[PDB]
């Protein structure tokens, strides 16, 4: 007869959900010391992580039901209000908020886009009041009733906190890394869409890096698609699920803000300092963001391309700007060299395709206009809205796009033209178009199986 | 090899490396520590991270109270110190009817966990009895 | 000889940490409620309470360190509670008031003031003239000798803070459960006394389900006893100790502000809200409590009964109200419908009691009271925030606490005062059942076997 | 059925000894550890930091009196065994009630009482002739 | 007598092993956790974070040794036993030290120091001849 | 020969972890709301027990013992959160008018304390009052040139009091190792602060040392009984700081003659701020009185230990110290739960090229940056009474001049030094190690 046999040391897992370790690369800790993500996963990782054979072993993978994705949000929302944590609080600035135009070399565009204010702030001495004046964007200011008296939007809803200006907030690699006794499968299927079974299956202890970037309609940096591009949605023909688009080649962005900013130090109180922006040097003109033109209508007509393969062969596809709503959804905001841009996405877009070519299209390059806020309300909070220091001198970025967002409009039950807009993606977007392929699995050592032998007794 | 020494690939061979996974759970613990111990000013940025800490200090105290379960659990088998060990209770047809080159090849450590699952349990309870009887036919024969 | 033996049955007393499970989890109330937040674990839904035959066990419920684990546990949730809400500290201004005369009955004339005051709001820059109604416990006057000048209780050397609205205080039941390694020891003997031997020893890994009421002169919302009425006061003869009466059958208590309020949002800071007392609708009413009267005399009657069990036959038996004191221990305090009561429950402890045998309701008044000093800690306050409508509460009265007064210079008769104010007390009346006991499964015993 | 026959006797304690022992960690701290984690509420413990680091204080310090029974077993030439025998002879003095039998009436909690002093000395005893046993097994081999 | 015989001789030392081993666990943890909870004012360091989180690393880091060290005594064979030979034979390589000075006239820490670097050499060699061991068993079991 | 795997050997290596404090004589002695025993709660062996290690030689170093740099972050620690609940002071940085005090104060305090006057709120917030204290003039700082004045911190930090209940007195402390460590104590006579020492001993907590804080001269601390010994990472290397051990104590008297009234103001609703009300006596500049003698027989020993060291055919010279701020210029310390600054310049006066008593004057201040920290600031309430404080001097810290001047005079300032030198004079000894109980060894013996 046969015996039941206890193995130590199987190897079985389950789908688990835990903690999970952050670690950036070692030089990331050796330099860029004030950052907070290399002070935050500052512990190095293996500077030479191996990997594990495939194993023969299929398995199953769901990026949307991945907690992996709600552990980055966690770790990043915890890891931004600590950061702000300790600087110094702006509650003096809620005042009677005195405003002109500023009228200096201003290109017609940027007309009434800064505005010249003053006010009494408090001084290291509660009783002796010292007027003071700054440059404030409208984006941030709003008017009270009716040169003309207004006042900061976040004292209409909670008071607000400078972000330490020492800090840098520039993205870096992450690598979320296993603890003990658990693991993370990597799925290596070139074309995995999602939500199904895996072949090329390995295992690993941490992740390949990911940036954790900020960006509401465009992804812009992160991991390139293997081949061709690649549709992901949880649910094609639900017409409220996001789309999560990855390119195979990325799109070259040019964003600038040309004005030669300056920045002013004033005493708030005992030890604390407020940044305000003092006045540009030179001439004013809007922020821009350039991008491709011939890339991104050749990128387009790749994503329609591999758009008609879900839908029919011959369905018109349309691209159309992003609806109205809160200015986080219906633009393209992003963060460069700490400063905040929001970039009018209408620019890209604004399309049909019916035989894979532009019906409206046929060196150049495309021009979004963006504005800029200082005073932010991340992650679409209510409260602990943040005030951005301004950076003085010129701003520089050069960026890719590497997958978009879009969000198919539902329209009626006939398809003529199924339309496609910039989808206002949830954070948990940007970071499933990264850690998508990974699930991470409890190891369950323990097991039994029959065999011949008997114990000896 | 690595952390997964063919992980899936086969019920039989796979019980031939066995001892990779019995030290990762440890291992990992001690060797992520020794990672933090290794970067000074590290330790003070977490610390003042209360929850940061709080979690980590949990996640650690979850793999050695895994690691102390499956040993105590080993341990109450008459097992303790073998990663290999043969019984005395009897397999029954119920919870699987194959026979050995049935399951020990053409098949994978994982699909033989899911094909016992739902009667884990009642194996595990039968186990202990057998311990106990065990060590009380002891008692007897130190008694003869 | 020497046999070790793992896993033996063996006990000690012990002090440990125990946590809390909420009962189902249940998502009817949701509103934050800081019982269901706190203790997150899902209790057993299904409890196995195991009976230890032949188990003689020694309990004393005023050497139980669980009443301190659960008064440190309930000052600690409360102060977490309420420490990420709005501080009025701008509050704490000088008040221009006058008497509430608008539709007022004749008890409450004076109860209420209506105050106005300039407060900061929005904006640094700003003055604002705002008015709310306070009741005359919470507001006192300065500058007597020249409508009037006065401030709030709370700014004579102590910081107040608000309740957030949106968190429920009610008292959800609570049970609580030992970590690994411990038990907890049940008495079940139901005419035990408070210490001592106990037959019919029980063991749980978790205590009944708790329900964390605050209360100083009646306790409400207890257990009850089952052999008539059960008194606990250590061994009575000392007066200065309190004494715990568990009762045999509840007394319905049926308590009520009837002014129908209004909530009036006031803005401070930029995200923080103010919530003043607006005008009453109809008419002011004096809150008050109804006892059912018949009950009532029945349920002392029994207490008397039980007394004399301990002082005899030959010996009066005279409750009388309490004595002077702050208001929180003067009077029978409690929380009901989010708002804080105090009645004057001189209505009931008024009696003599010399019997030679060996529909109606009794109305107590009560005052409200918003700024609260909870556990006599002299530097806190919590304001508690209006609550608009009508408030009633229909109640349980299971138990009292009773302080005796001195033997004079004759010890004929004996007078009985309503005692309680410190809340470990009211724990108590749920605790003495129960004991914390740390297991040791490591002993050894000889045997006629040796190793070899 | 935990402590289940605690008063009956000395002599039934039998599979007993199992429903303790797995009572100190298996599934009184892991499912426990899965109630908690279950609704949703680390969020909670993370915050209010206190109630973590009490949790915590709890979990290591039942981890720790495991690990001390489970060196002390150890050191005794007993490790994985719930009964063990061993050859310190008995002394009347940590008992005389050799008249009867133990283990024929008397329970644990009671006999424990009895025993309470003298436990260090025991304990020394059996760390002593482990020792020697220890020893003479180094020696014995290629003797 | 904790490191008492730290200074003394290979061998030597060998019969303190038990007073070696005892305190890493328990009679330093254990006790000073008994000396941490008996006074009262326990608050005022449970309050603060900071100290309770860093005894509590201690604590677990200490914990997390032990079993490091116990594990790698079972995955060699034969734990729960202090001194125990194996069939693993000393290569030359090793210091070369075949005199009887390795059991004589010297401590145990320039021993220490002396094979520092062939140690982990030792562990695999060990390691391999438990799966030997423990596969030889179950097939003889089996026959 | 054969593998044989021993557990509990008794080897260890050095490392680094985290020490728990330990605190006797706090059953009621130290119950008045003292920071350290409170903190220090958990008590220490009745009768500890040191063990000695035969034939045991180990190589310690006191300048890089990873335990002084856990003091140092421990105390830092328990000050910032001894004083974190306590009142804050922000209203007081308000504006500030204040005249000279002139009420029989002698001629060396003319200018010294100053009968300062404010606005500053009530508990009431819309209500202000008017209120009067004295400040010492190294906590007031002019503007606007004339009788304006202001609190030093105004612009650097927010000011925070110290509870006047809460006690900085040092204790002894018991630094305690966890489990698996272990603090090797050297008992090499005269030990030099490094390299081999033999006699070591084991224990599991160091003996009593006093947190004390001083700034040049090392008070209440242990003393070399064997001679008078110096200490330094490198003597040749002039960057060095020198800690000289001295084998006999040296009496020293440190005063306040004044019989200071204090105040009591409310601030706000809970707060209240504690300004020095009057001296009722006459007002005399706070001073040390030195044994001279002593002192010039315990400055001869150290020049005859610094003859050795650096030779006995070369002039040694004691000089005043150089500039730079109040908490190294002068002997900087704390007394009765006051703040003395001693100019030191009457002791380290000397030249040795082969009943009388020194005063050293004291000023005082009270809103003080601790550690030479800057985003930080305590204000030390006033204390009633008249103070003194009894200390012996063990220790001395010493810096020579850095010139060469043609290697024929050395001069040696008393420049004080890091906050951390204190507390190597009383961690030298001493040296954190962890067990290692698993070996491997050699025998004759193999598994069956
Ligand atoms: C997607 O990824 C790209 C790159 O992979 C990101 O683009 C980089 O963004 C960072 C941060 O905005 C840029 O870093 C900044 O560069 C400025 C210009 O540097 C040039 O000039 C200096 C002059 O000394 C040279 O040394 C340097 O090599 C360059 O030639 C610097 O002036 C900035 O410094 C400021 O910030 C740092 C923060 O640590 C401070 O220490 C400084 O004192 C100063 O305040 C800063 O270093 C980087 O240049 C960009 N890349 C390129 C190629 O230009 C995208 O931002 C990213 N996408 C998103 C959405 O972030
Ligand atoms: C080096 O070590 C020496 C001691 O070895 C320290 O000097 C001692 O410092 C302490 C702390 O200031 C002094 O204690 C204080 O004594 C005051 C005077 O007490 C007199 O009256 C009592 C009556 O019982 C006598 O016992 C005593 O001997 C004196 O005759 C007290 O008034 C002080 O009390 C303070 O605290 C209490 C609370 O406990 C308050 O209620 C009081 O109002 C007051 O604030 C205090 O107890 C001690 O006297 C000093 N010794 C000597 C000999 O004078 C040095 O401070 C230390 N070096 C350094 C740098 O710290
Ligand atoms: C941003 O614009 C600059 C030009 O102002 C681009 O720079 C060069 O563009 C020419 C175009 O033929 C290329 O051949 C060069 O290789 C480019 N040089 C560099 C250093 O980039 C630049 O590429 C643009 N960047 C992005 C992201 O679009
Ligand atoms: C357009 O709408 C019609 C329904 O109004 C869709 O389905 C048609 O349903 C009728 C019902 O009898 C069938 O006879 C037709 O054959 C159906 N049409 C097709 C194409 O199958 C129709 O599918 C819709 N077309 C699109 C493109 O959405
Ligand atoms: C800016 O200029 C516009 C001109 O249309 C004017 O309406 C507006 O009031 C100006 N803003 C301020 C702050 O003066
Ligand atoms: C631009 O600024 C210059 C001074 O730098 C000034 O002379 C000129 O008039 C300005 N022009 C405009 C359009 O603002
Ligand atoms: C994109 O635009 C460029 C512009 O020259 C053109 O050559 C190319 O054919 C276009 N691609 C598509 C797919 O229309
Ligand atoms: C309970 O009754 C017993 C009876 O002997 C007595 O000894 C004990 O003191 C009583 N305790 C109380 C609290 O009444
Ligand atoms: C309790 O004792 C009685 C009489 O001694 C006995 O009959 C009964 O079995 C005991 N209960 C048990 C062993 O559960």
């Amino acid at each position: 007869n046969l015996w039941v046999t206890v193995y130590y040391g199987v190897p079985v897992w389950k789908d688990a959900e835990t903690t999970l370790f952050c670690a950036s690369d070692a030089k990331a800790y050796e330099t860029k010391k004030h950052n907070v993500w290399a002070t935050h996963c500052c512990v190095p990782t293996d500077p030479n992580p191996q990997e594990i054979h495939l194993e023969n072993v299929t398995e199953e993978f769901n990026m949307w039901k991945n907690n992996m994705v709600e552990q980055m949000h966690t770790d990043i929302i915890s890891l931004w209000d600590q950061s702000l944590k300790p600087c110094v609080k702006l509650t003096p600035l809620c005042v009677t908020l005195q405003c002109t135009n500023v009228t200096n070399n201003i290109t017609d565009d940027m007309r009434g886009e800064l505005k010249n204010c003053s006010f009494n702030m408090t001084t290291e001495l509660r009783d002796k009041k010292q007027k003071v004046y700054s440059l404030f964007y409208r984006l941030d200011v709003v008017q009270i009733n009716e040169n003309k008296e207004y006042r900061l939007i976040n004292c209409n809803t909670s008071a607000i906190t400078q972000a330490c200006p020492k800090v840098s907030f520039e993205p870096i690699p992450i690598h979320y890394c296993a603890p003990a006794g658990f693991a993370i499968l990597k799925c290596k299927d070139k074309k995995f869409n999602g939500t199904g079974p895996c072949t090329n299956v390995s295992t690993v202890q941490c992740t390949h890096g990911i940036k954790p970037v900020v960006s509401t309609q465009l992804l812009l940096n992160g991991s390139l698609a293997e081949e061709e591009v690649i549709i992901r949605s949880e649910n094609i023909t639900n017409n409220a699920k996001n789309i999560l688009v990855q390119l195979n080649e990325s799109v070259q962005i040019n964003c600038t803000r040309p004005n030669n900013n300056t920045r002013k130090s004033i005493r708030i109180g005992p030890g604390q300092w407020f940044y305000a922006t003092g006045d540009i040097i030179g001439d004013i003109r809007q922020a821009h963001c350039n991008v491709s033109k011939a890339t991104w209508n050749e990128t387009l007509g790749k994503v329609v391309k591999q758009l008609r393969k879900h839908f029919g062969n011959n369905t018109i596809i349309r691209f159309a700007n992003s609806s109205g709503g809160d200015l986080e959804v219906t633009t393209h905001s992003f963060n460069c060299g700490g400063e905040f841009f929001y970039c009018n996405t209408s620019g890209l877009f604004n399309s049909t395709w019916i035989s894979n070519t532009s019906v409206q299209g046929s060196n150049d390059s495309i021009t979004l206009p963006c504005r800029i806020k200082q005073i932010i309300n991340m992650w679409q909070r209510i409260g602990q809205a943040m005030y951005a220091p301004p950076i003085q001198g010129v701003i520089r970025c050069v960026s890719n796009i590497t997958g978009l967002i879009l969000t198919r409009d539902g329209g009626s039950t006939n398809s003529t033209t199924e339309t496609f807009r910039p989808g206002g993606g949830d954070m948990r977007d940007n970071w499933r178009s990264e850690l998508y392929k990974y699930k991470v699995v409890k190891i369950e050592p323990l097991g039994v199986a029959p065999t011949r032998c008997k114990r000896r007794v | 090899l690595g952390f997964l020494g063919a992980a899936g690939s086969t019920m039989g061979a796979a019980s031939m490396t066995l001892t990779v996974q019995a030290r990762n759970l440890l291992s990992g613990i001690v060797q992520q520590q020794s990672n933090l111990l290794r970067a000074p000013e590290c330790q003070q940025h977490l610390l003042k991270l209360t929850v940061w800490g709080i979690k980590q200090l949990q996640a650690r105290v979850l793999a050695v109270e895994r690691y102390l379960r499956d040993q105590q659990l080993l341990g109450i088998w008459g097992c303790s110190g073998k990663l290999i060990c043969c019984t005395n209770v009897p397999w029954n047809s119920t919870w699987s009817n194959r026979n050995l080159s049935e399951i020990w090849d053409n098949m994978t450590w994982l699909q033989w966990d899911k094909e016992i699952s739902n009667y884990t349990q009642i194996i595990y309870g039968l186990l202990e009895e057998s311990q106990n009887q065990q060590e009380k036919n002891e008692q007897d024969l130190l008694a003869l």
